[PDB]
């Protein structure tokens, strides 16, 4: 097949046409171009999957050209497709198509319509390049494009300076993560002589027979890039502070493309991560820690968007935990199910923002179960998939598979972290929906409402032969359902006097304010990075090196002004200076 | 026999551009375009007939073309020109930049425009001459003779909104920096020629005969230091960068003098062809100092660029940071890093040309260069903020542009050689993203900060827009397909690398 290059080229064509359109086209024409390019990519992905399952799920390679060839440095411009690439491509294309349809409905009467769709098409193109590249440098191309498109999409309403500040923060934090990823690329080329994923996996055990320090460094820097893009520790503040953009931007970033790039990077490089078990368990610890902080921070937020952002944070932490406990199939399955229900939740949140006015607070509003039953039902089923209602939602099955991977690998701390994370997830989710909703049948809403039930759990990712198979189950299902049920019942019981009594207490208020400030990571990152940067920039705004190199001009001017005093115009002094020079010349000649 | 004509065509074109001033004011721009297109087409013809993708490194000296005619036979001085892949890439680059400079200085309907064109072609022909000369005195002559035209069109034709004293000060600073460093290079050249004459008996200024000069380590170090100071003024290397932002800011407001004189770095070529082959041991000992000066240049240029309120000074400091990257690349001794440095030189030329042309158009649109006086310009202009976004993305180091190919290939080779410097330089790439986004947010995003930014600005002319789009297309082609450039420069880069590493 010659259709993977089509899945790259079609969103590229959409981006180029809509960017050079510059808003002169109608809304219908620009919507047709952007949504049609993304839908054509989705249809070509569907046909690629049909052809993939027609054969024996064989890995396919499509080279195009050689990107660079300097001696032994041979970086090729080749695409590859296997089960993991097909799963990520299908998720990206389908969820992006649904978000594009909802955005075409949602962006009516908005300036920058074609610019919005050009940026989202370039986002889809960059992530398709990211998931289809057979080597790390082409994947870095896709990584950088995804970061640039996220920067362009977060600061879409560029007139508000807060939006631009959030976009700039997201771009700088992700660029730090990509510099870590670049370190990984440099290490892997310097050691193995290649950046092809299959070739690196084949060449790593032979090369790293005596020393294994450089492979551990490379996998640690790969994890650094992954937590850069997936908004984990210690590069996590951008997701919380960068929801100032539009709602379809948030849906795309949180479900389709941006946060799933790190999970894909860990899954694709699993052969390198398996040779460094300490780094893989460090991936698990990073996921568990980010899980805990996101769950604790999500309850104390007072906005729907920030709660959904920390929900995305917590679920990406679940996927990172699953990769750490070598539950690769569970991690990818949770990626697809979380894409479905988080896209659904963001669509319902955008609908309830449009139903309300000026995006008001969640505490003063309530009793929306009668005015808007449809948005309430969509939000309820999205939360149930988020909070793992047993045997009715796909998220329950995905979290059950992740917890079974935690069972089978003999990790205790990650297990209890996942269990209390599931509890905390149930509490914050049902808290938020019962605070907001208590006291038109759009087709994408119905599609990811169906996909948030067990119908989405019926889809099995074809990761056999690509990712290694994951290695009591009834008791785990019972205790997970019990934890989710008691979290639901507790959040229904409280949320309103006891919550005010707990919050108004000084330890309670201190903990609530500490968890509202992203565990103080924004302040810490400001005081260690942003404030000294501005201090050094203010110290170096007048070019001190230029002044120090201009010092000889000042010395020359001073010396010339001093020497010009001897040209006073007096003939007697001229005769005196002649006699002084005669004395000096005679004395110097007599000395030597 | 085209290199003597490669230097002579710009000279005769500028001379006849001055001569045709009697026939009109709208006339010499067409003659300028004709002679720059002729030089560019001749360079493209010599590229197409060169066959640089099928030649192997056979030892320095190895030229595609060569020519020798005795100029001062008393000193053994001759017009000695030669060309290979790297030199031809440089001459094609300055031909394209001169065409862009002529197309940028369009509609300058004024008296003595023919002399402005004459100075421009003297600068461009001089840059071609230093790129082609392989006689040391001839190379130094060409090196120092861009100085009078550049000085005169900075001091007399410069930024007219500023005072005439400021333009004269910037021009004199640039002249004093470059000419003093050139005189230091002349001292090094004379000492090398005399050392070869004493050790052998043959008196010459030929580069190919001065290569086999037995000398002590200290004398070779001093000769290398003279050459390096001459190249470090023009590279620019900190702290000898100070002439560059004022020379850019007091350059003529069209944005053509930057392209003609500054935006191709003959200093990196000079280091590659003269500092490494003539003094390989001294360059090997000097490499850590040059690498740390490059790191300091990267971060200092980034911090300097962030602190500016002027766009043009910001872009000049971006040039300082990128040339710090190139300076790190040159002293690695790595073929991959050398090829990355060549790609980075070309990509920096194209991207900085686009940035300076867009800044000039913005200044003609809003009559100010202060970033506190604008904001929200995305809603006021039709083409300028998006092209500026592309070029800030390019000099940010984004894959898909040639800057990424050059920068990351430099970093791959450097990490093979020097890992810590590579790590610090990649954090310099983070700093590059920071200043690019700062410039984009200050200029084109947010609300209008004054009254001139609140009005619908006039659109872009088709010639300016089309050459900006040509630069965009060339940068994208360099990012996605840099293989013809690498195949062109591979033989020369390999010969320089092999001479550098087999002599130490
Ligand atoms: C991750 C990106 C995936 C690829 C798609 C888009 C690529 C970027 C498009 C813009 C830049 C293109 C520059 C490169 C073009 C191809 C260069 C090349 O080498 O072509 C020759 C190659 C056949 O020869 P080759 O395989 O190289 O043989 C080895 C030589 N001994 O020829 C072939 O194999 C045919 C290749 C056809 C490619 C068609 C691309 C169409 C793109 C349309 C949208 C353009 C968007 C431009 C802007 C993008 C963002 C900057
Ligand atoms: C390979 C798959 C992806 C992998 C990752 C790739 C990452 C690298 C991509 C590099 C390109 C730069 C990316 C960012 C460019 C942003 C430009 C932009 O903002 O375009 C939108 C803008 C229209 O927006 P609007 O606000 O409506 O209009 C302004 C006037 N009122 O548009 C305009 O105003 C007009 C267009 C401005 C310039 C558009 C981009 C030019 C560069 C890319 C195309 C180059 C030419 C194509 C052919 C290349 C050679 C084959
Ligand atoms: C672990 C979770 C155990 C369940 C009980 C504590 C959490 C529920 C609760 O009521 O927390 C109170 C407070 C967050 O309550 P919140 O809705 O943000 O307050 C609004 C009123 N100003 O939460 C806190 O102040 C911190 C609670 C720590 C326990
Ligand atoms: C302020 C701006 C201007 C810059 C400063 C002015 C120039 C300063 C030059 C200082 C030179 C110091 C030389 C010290 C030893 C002199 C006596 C001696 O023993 O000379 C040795 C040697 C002659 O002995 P012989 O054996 O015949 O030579 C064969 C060489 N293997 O001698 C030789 O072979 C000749 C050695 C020549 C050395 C190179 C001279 C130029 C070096 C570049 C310029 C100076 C350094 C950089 C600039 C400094 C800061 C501005
Ligand atoms: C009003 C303003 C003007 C007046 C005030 C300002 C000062 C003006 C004068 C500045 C220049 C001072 C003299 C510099 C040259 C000194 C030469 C010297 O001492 O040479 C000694 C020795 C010669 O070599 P030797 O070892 O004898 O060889 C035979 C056996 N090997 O040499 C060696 O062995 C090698 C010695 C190398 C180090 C000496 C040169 C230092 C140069 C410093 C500047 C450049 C630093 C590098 C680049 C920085 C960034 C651009
Ligand atoms: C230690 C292990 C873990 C390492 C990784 C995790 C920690 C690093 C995370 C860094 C996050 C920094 C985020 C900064 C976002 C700033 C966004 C922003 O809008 O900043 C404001 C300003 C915007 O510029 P302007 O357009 O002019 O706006 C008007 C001015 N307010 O813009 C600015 O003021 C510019 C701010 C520049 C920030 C530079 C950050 C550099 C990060 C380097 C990380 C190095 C890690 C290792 C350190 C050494 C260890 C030995």
């Amino acid at each position: 097949m010659n259709m993977l290059a089509l899945t790259i080229i079609l969103p590229l064509i959409g981006f180029v046409l809509l960017a050079f359109s510059r808003g002169r086209w109608s809304e219908n024409v620009s919507a047709i171009v952007g949504v049609g390019s993304v839908g054509l990519a989705a249809l070509v992905t569907a046909f690629i999957g049909v052809d993939f399952f027609a054969n024996g799920e064989q890995t396919y390679s499509q080279p195009l050209w050689t990107w660079m060839s300097v001696g032994d440095f041979n970086i090729g411009f080749n695409l590859v497709l296997d089960g993991l690439s097909l799963t990520m491509l299908s998720v990206v294309t389908g969820v992006g198509f649904l978000i594009h349809m909802y955005a075409s409905w949602y962006m009516r009467g908005e300036e920058g319509y074609s610019r919005f769709f050009a940026y989202t098409n370039l986002f889809i193109a960059s992530m398709v390049v990211l998931v289809l590249a057979d080597n790390l440098l082409l994947m870095y191309l896709g990584w950088e494009g995804v970061g640039l498109c996220s920067y362009l999409l977060i600061g879409f309403y560029y007139t508000d300076p807060k939006n631009g500040a959030a976009a700039m923060k997201a771009f700088v934090v992700t660029r730090v993560g990509d510099v870590f990823l670049a370190f990984a690329l440099f290490i892997l080329y310097n050691e193995l002589g290649t950046l092809n994923f299959r070739e690196m996996v084949e060449l790593a055990p032979a090369h790293f027979a005596d020393g294994n320090n450089m492979l551990m460094w490379a996998t640690l820097m790969l994890l650094g890039g992954a937590v850069g893009k997936s908004a984990q520790l210690p590069l996590q503040t951008w997701l919380a502070d960068a929801m100032a953009g539009p709602t379809p931007v948030s849906a795309l970033i949180h479900a389709a493309t941006m946060v799933t790039a790190g999970v894909y990077l860990i899954a694709r490089t699993h052969g390198l991560f398996l040779m460094t078990p300490e780094v893989l368990h460090l991936v698990g610890i990073v996921g568990a820690v980010t899980l805990l902080l996101a769950g604790f921070a999500a309850l104390v937020q007072t906005d729907i968007k920030r709660v959904l952002a920390y929900s995305t944070m917590s679920q990406i932490g679940y996927m990172f935990l699953a990769l750490g406990v070598q539950a690769w199939d569970a991690a990818i399955f949770h990626l697809m199910t979380h894409a479905f229900f988080k896209a659904l939740l963001f669509l319902a949140s955008g609908s309830v923002i449009l139903a309300c006015h000026h995006e008001q607070n969640i505490f003063k509003m309530g009793g929306l179960r009668k005015s808007i039953p449809l948005v309430y039902l969509c939000f309820l089923v999205g939360g149930a998939a988020l909070s793992a209602l047993p045997l009715v939602t796909a998220g329950f099955f995905s979290k059950d598979e992740i917890l079974a991977g935690a069972m089978a690998n003999g990790h205790i701390n990650l297990m209890v972290a996942g269990l209390v994370g599931a509890f905390m997830t149930s509490l914050y989710t049902f808290r938020m929906i019962f605070i907001v909703f208590h006291g038109t049948h759009s087709l994408p809403l119905i599609v990811l409402l169906i996909l948030s039930t067990f119908v989405g759990a019926l889809i099995v990712p074809p990761l056999q032969g690509v990712l290694p198979q994951t290695t009591s189950m009834l008791t785990l299902e019972i205790t997970s359902g019990v934890v989710a049920v008691v979290g639901i019942l507790l959040a229904a019981w409280l949320w309103r006097t006891l919550v005010t009594s707990i919050a108004n207490s000084a330890p309670g208020r201190l903990l609530s304010t500490w968890w509202y400030n992203a565990w103080g990571f924004d302040w810490l990152y400001d005081k260690v990075f942003v404030k000294p940067f501005l201090g050094i920039a203010w110290l170096l705004k007048r070019d001190p090196l230029n002044s120090m190199m201009n010092i000889p001009a000042v010395l020359s001017r001073f010396a010339g002004k001093g020497l010009l005093l001897s040209e006073n115009g007096y003939l007697r002094w001229y005769v005196a200076s002649m006699s002084i020079g005669a004395v000096v010349v005679l004395a110097l000649l007599m000395v030597l | 026999m085209l290199l003597p004509w490669l230097i002579l065509i710009p000279f005769i074109g500028g001379f006849l551009c001055w001569q045709t001033e009697r026939f009109g004011v709208k006339v010499p721009r067409w003659i300028a375009l004709i002679t720059m297109g002729l030089t560019l087409a001749l360079s493209l013809q010599l590229w197409l007939q060169g066959g640089y993708s099928l030649t192997q490194s056979a030892g320095i000296p190895q030229w595609q073309s060569e020519f020798d005619m005795p100029w001062i036979p008393r000193f053994g001085i001759s017009i000695h020109l030669a060309i290979d892949g790297l030199s031809l890439l440089m001459v094609v680059l300055t031909g394209l930049l001169g065409v862009l400079a002529v197309l940028c200085s369009w509609k300058e309907i004024e008296k003595y425009q023919g002399f402005f064109h004459l100075n421009l072609m003297w600068i461009l022909g001089g840059v071609i001459g230093v790129f082609l000369a392989i006689d040391m005195f001839l190379f130094f002559f060409f090196w120092e003779m861009m100085l009078v035209p550049m000085y005169f069109l900075i001091a007399l034709w410069g930024h007219k909104a500023s005072d005439g004293k400021t333009r004269i000060t910037a021009a004199t600073k640039f002249f004093i920096y470059t000419q003093a460093s050139g005189l230091v290079m002349l001292i090094a050249i004379l000492a090398l020629v005399f050392v070869h004459y004493n050790a052998t008996g043959v008196w010459t200024f030929n580069y190919e005969e001065l290569l086999n000069t037995p000398m002590s380590s200290g004398v070779e170090y001093l000769l290398m230091l003279g050459f390096f100071i001459a190249f470090a003024v023009k590279m620019p290397v900190v702290p000898l960068h100070g002439w560059l932002p004022d020379a850019h800011s007091q350059a003529p407001t069209a944005g053509s003098v930057d392209l003609a004189g500054i935006l191709l770095k003959t200093a990196a070529y000079g280091l590659l062809r003269f500092s490494l082959p003539l003094f390989p041991n001294a360059s090997a000992e000097f490499a850590p100092i040059a690498m740390w000066l490059g790191v300091i240049g990267i971060f200092y240029g980034a911090w300097m660029a962030f602190a500016q309120t002027d766009i043009k000074r910001l872009i000049a400091y971006t040039s300082v940071s990128h040339m710090g990257f190139v300076l790190i690349a040159i002293y690695t001794g790595s073929q991959l890093a050398y090829q990355g440095a060549v790609i980075q030189m070309i990509a920096h030329g194209l991207s900085a040309a686009g940035l300076f042309i867009l800044c000039g158009q913005l200044y003609e649109r809003i009559h100010t260069r202060d970033m506190r006086m604008m904001g929200g310009l995305w809603s006021k202009m039709k083409w300028l903020p998006a092209l500026s976004l592309f070029f800030a993305v390019a000099t940010l180091g984004m894959p898909g542009t040639g800057n990424f190919v050059g920068e990351f290939m430099i970093l791959f080779g450097s990490f093979q050689v020097v890992p810590v410097i590579t790590v610090i330089s990649t954090f310099g790439l983070v700093f590059a993203s920071v200043y690019s986004l700062a410039m984009l947010h200050r200029a084109y995003f947010g609300k209008a900060k004054s009254q001139i930014a609140s009005q619908e600005l006039p659109g872009m002319s088709l010639r300016e827009l089309f050459m900006i789009l040509l630069l965009v297309v060339l940068l994208v082609l360099l990012g996605f397909y840099p293989q013809p450039i690498l195949d062109t420069s591979h033989s020369a880069i390999g010969n320089i690398q092999q001479w550098f590493v087999n002599s130490v």
